[PDB]
């Protein structure tokens, strides 16, 4: 139902290993599409799914010239980042961003993401209302007077509301058959005694696209958050994820534990038992 | 596809 | 500021002896992006794994896939051995087929 189109790009600092390396991916959903990296032997924006194989030449110059213009802007940025930081030249910084569109049910604009992070902190994101800033201190306030004079704001708004939300649209059109495909876990529940006195119970869920999923086990019908061990979200390698949660349990007690699957693909949420 | 509204921090 | 990376070890499909798979080394959570992943089988390092691009994940941390075929059996032993600013030494994790 919902859907969504994210770059994402990373600039990194090397201080006598050459320029900083610039890496830009796309996203539609949970799955890459493309990818550019200015360390490849030929750097060239590349198609990640097959989908986006069908578009023409002038679709991959222009999105090489794109990444190739970024590759320089965010060398620059670096630069000046560690200006504004009073930051020596000796050390490694990172500098990255994402933004893109979120699409509600209908296909229309749900809402709109332009954020940028110096060193993993949050430094300066795009506001909801697409017209203002946020700033996350006085070194990002230099980044966004900048902004504010070139009115940066005004054209993400633009491409946002605009190009961001049609290109989604053409890329869940020609992809329907897996983008607009969602398969349900696959899941089952293991028990594994840890000592005479206890088990562990593991329900999986394996297979699934999206990667949005939840997963909880329940003892007589009451959450178990603070007991249970939820592993990340992991993907298979095969666009598909995988998640467990388990619950380590009193022997004999394993039929007062259910576990409960919630996934778009499924017609039904679940419940499941350890099924001896 | 990328935006082009590119610009120094 | 920096953020050491979380493991996984697993396999794509459910592990079956004699039976060709793939051997999954997740890491992520971590920052800065550099990190050295190998794969390996009863302590020897595994030749051409392969890997995902670099990305990351709302809070700005990274994460990769690196992967590889495999067949496992009863006695061989895989594992992913890590290495990132953040430790001091790598750091192994074992594939146990339960997790």
């Amino acid at each position: 139902g919902s859907h969504s189109m994210r770059y994402f790009y990373t600039a990194m600092s090397r201080p006598g290993r050459g320029e900083p390396r610039f890496i830009a991916v796309g996203y539609v959903d949970d799955t890459q599409f493309v990818r550019f990296d200015s360390d490849a032997a030929s750097p060239r924006t590349e198609p990640r799914a097959p989908w986006i194989e069908q578009e023409g030449p002038e679709y991959w110059d222009r999105n090489t010239q794109i990444f190739k213009t970024n590759t320089q802007t965010y060398r620059e940025s670096l630069r000046n980042l560690r200006g504004y930081y009073n930051q020596s030249e000796a050390g490694s910084h990172t500098l990255q961003s994402m933004y893109g569109c979120d699409l509600g049910p209908d296909g229309r604009l749900l809402r709109g993401h332009d954020q940028s992070a110096y060193d993993g902190k949050d430094y300066i994101a795009l506001n909801e209302d697409l017209s203002s800033w946020t700033a996350a201190d006085t070194a990002a306030q230099i980044t966004q007077r900048k902004w504010e004079a070139a009115r940066v704001a005004e054209q993400l708004r633009a491409y946002l509301e605009g190009l961001c939300v049609e290109w989604l649209r053409r890329y869940l059109e020609n992809g329907k058959e897996t983008l607009q495909r969602a398969d349900p876990p696959k899941t089952h529940v293991t028990h594994h005694p840890v000592s005479d006195h206890e088990a562990t119970l593991r329900c999986w869920a394996l297979g699934f696209y999206p990667a949005e999923i939840t997963l909880t086990w329940q003892r007589d019908g009451e959450d178990q958050t603070q007991d249970t061990e939820l592993v990340e979200t992991r993907p298979a390698g095969d666009r598909t994820f995988q998640k467990w949660a388990a619950v380590v349990v009193p022997s004999g007690e394993e039929q007062r534990y259910t576990c409960h699957v919630q996934h778009e693909g499924l017609p039904k949420p679940l419940t499941l038992r350890w099924e001896p | 596809n990328p935006d082009i509204v590119i610009y120094q921090y | 500021i920096q953020r050491t990376p979380k493991i996984q070890v697993y396999s794509r499909h459910p592990a079956e002896n004699g039976k060709s798979n793939f051997l999954n080394c997740y890491v992520s959570g971590f920052h800065p992006s550099d990190i050295e992943v190998d794969l390996l089988k009863n302590g020897e390092r595994i030749e051409k794994v392969e890997h995902s691009d670099l990305s990351f994940s709302k809070d700005w941390s990274f994460y990769l896939l690196y992967y590889t075929e495999f067949t496992p059996t009863e006695k061989d032993e895989y594992a992913c051995r890590v290495n990132h600013v953040t430790l001091s030494q790598p750091k192994i994790v074992k594939w146990d087929r339960d997790m």
